[PDB]
RNA sequence: GGAUUAAGUGUAAUCCUCUGAAGGUGGUCUCGAGCCCUAGACAGCCGGGAUGUUGGCUUAGAAGCAGCCAUCAUUUAAAGA
């Protein structure tokens, strides 16, 4: 399901738990992880889609990995040459790539979380953005 | 060798390694004669005194004079004393101080809350403040600080014990004061 | 055990095959270890293994001084760097009362001439400075191999220098 | 003349004979090596040990610090996912 949770704002029962925690969703997995990419916006209201599959695990957003990556880098743009620029364009860590091909990993088709993350880790080469 | 020259407010006058101190605060005396050494005279201003000597040997000496006194300076003006708290596991210890060090003197009752008091001993001029409240500070004091020192101290130690470990009971009175 | 009467060198040659039988076989694991093939020769860090006295190590003592040795350096992820070798090998045999021979201390038996001691064990001896076994890879670490040797000394009757690279 | 030693080490050439091998000492003296210093060291000494965020994954947990991946961004005088 969708509900909008506040940046840096976890578990509490009321507004989060039950909603979501009859889904089949883990809540302490999704307020730690929320929680933790959310640490570089807080403040702002970040409306979640999470999306939980029978396995009930789980993933949310911001619907694309160069958004995504834009985004954790907290950089808007790419850098112009991704090889030569690097951290001009900004940097990600390396533990965010993994939130991030976790996030995407329903769209994508990885044997494994590695795969997954070297498959964003492809986009982030484009972008100029370093892990 | 060195020269220390203090303080006006307190007297010296030290005849025969004797040395002195004065006032306002009670004197302290300490003897002070270690191989050939001048035992330090005072020279119409302060004391300090070398003996033509070697190295080391000496020299640990008449560094420690010069320690001992400018520490008998300070403990006879604005004196020595050291100040700490007591407390622990439940019942509180009973410290209390009756004159002299001697056995059913010195405070401490209940240590835990045991039987049996246990406590000595005090030096020769230190005076036992008590606590403000029902037990929860001590004031040491006094002129030297040779005495004052291990009063306070020797009264922490006096709680110290080897049995179980330090750690599971923390009685005992600490002066973490200085 | 102990090794006394064993490790000083007041003898002298042989072992021979021929002459000798009944040698008890060497306890002490192959004299080539990590990734051999490759040289490993290209590498920083360096060396260890001097002596630093005489002689003739049993193989008893060069085999539980050695892979401990190797143990310790097994934090290397396995197969994944330094080669280690050993240098000398334990021939050398040695013999011990068996009384026949002669008198008095070992070599000696009973009566004379006779039954020189039975053999029982090898050792490879050693000079004042050799290099009893080494070999290392570039700065893995600070040096685990340093760290080894310090228990494969401790397991010889020489008191044997770590020798810097 | 000079220096070391604080253990009564030692005051024991050789040796059945004089043991001592692979307990401790910021007592003190002497010698060497590495790194740091007036772009100010040590104390060097004194005081302090940011937001998303518990980063993603993993895991019972995994919150800077088992492990794998990433290592960005913000607010900064400064502060590493």
């Amino acid at each position: 399901l969708y509900l909008r949770a506040v940046g840096g704002e976890v578990g509490a029962s009321a507004a989060l738990a039950p909603k979501i925690g009859p889904l089949g969703l883990s809540p302490k997995k999704v307020g730690e992880d929320i929680a933790k990419a959310t640490k570089e916006f807080k403040g702002i209201k970040v409306t979640v889609q999470l999306k939980i599959q029978n396995r009930q695990a789980a993933a949310s957003v911001v619907p694309s990995a160069s958004s995504l990556v834009i985004t954790a880098l907290k950089e808007p743009p790419r850098d112009r040459k991704k090889d030569k620029n690097v951290k001009h364009s900004g940097n990600i860590q390396l533990d965010e790539i993994i939130e991030i091909a976790r996030q995407m990993r329903d769209k994508s088709f990885g044997r494994t979380l590695a795969s997954v993350t070297k498959e964003i880790l492809g986009t982030a080469q484009s972008v100029g953005c370093r892990v | 060798e060195q020269q220390i020259e203090v303080p006006e407010g307190v007297t010296v006058s030290i005849k025969s390694r004797i040395v002195k101190v004065v006032g306002p605060r009670g004197t302290l005396t300490k003897n002070l004669k270690h191989i050939d050494v001048t035992f330090t005279k005072v020279n119409n201003q302060l004391i300090k005194v070398a003996v033509h000597n070697g190295g080391r040997k000496h020299v640990a000496a008449l560094r420690t004079v010069k320690s001992l006194v400018d520490n008998m300076i300070t403990g006879v003006t604005k004196g020595y004393k050291y100040k700490m708290r007591y407390v622990y596991a439940h019942f509180p210890i009973n410290v209390n101080i009756v004159e002299k060090d001697g056995a059913k003197f010195i405070e401490v009752r209940n240590f835990l809350g045991d039987k049996k008091i246990r406590n000595v001993p005090v030096r020769d001029g230190v005076t036992i403040e008590f606590s403000t409240n029902v037990k929860d500070e001590i004031v040491l004091s006094g002129n030297s600080v040779e005495d004052v020192s291990q009063n306070a101290a020797d009264l922490q130690q006096i709680c110290r014990v080897r049995n179980k470990d330090i750690r599971k009971f923390l009685d005992g009175i600490y002066v973490s004061h200085k | 055990r102990p090794a006394r009467c064993y490790r000083y060198q007041k003898n002298k040659p042989y072992p021979k095959s021929r002459y000798n039988r009944a040698v008890p076989d060497s306890k002490i694991r192959i004299y080539d270890l990590g990734k051999k093939k490759a040289t490993v020769d290209e590498f920083p860090l360096c060396v260890h293994l001097v002596s630093n006295e005489l002689e003739q190590l049993s193989s008893e003592a060069l085999e539980a001084a050695r892979i401990c040795a190797n143990k310790y350096m097994t934090t290397v992820s396995g197969r994944d760097a330094f080669h280690l070798r050993v240098r000398v090998h334990p021939f050398h045999v040695l013999r011990i009362n068996k009384m026949l021979s002669c008198a008095g201390a070992d070599r000696l038996q009973q009566g004379m001439r006779g039954a020189w001691g039975k053999p029982h064990g090898l050792a490879a001896r050693v000079d004042i400075g050799q290099i009893i076994f080494s070999v290392r890879t570039k700065d893995s670490n600070k040096d685990v191999v340093v760290e080894g040797l310090r228990r494969a000394r401790y397991k010889f009757p020489g008191q044997q220098k770590i020798i810097l690279s």
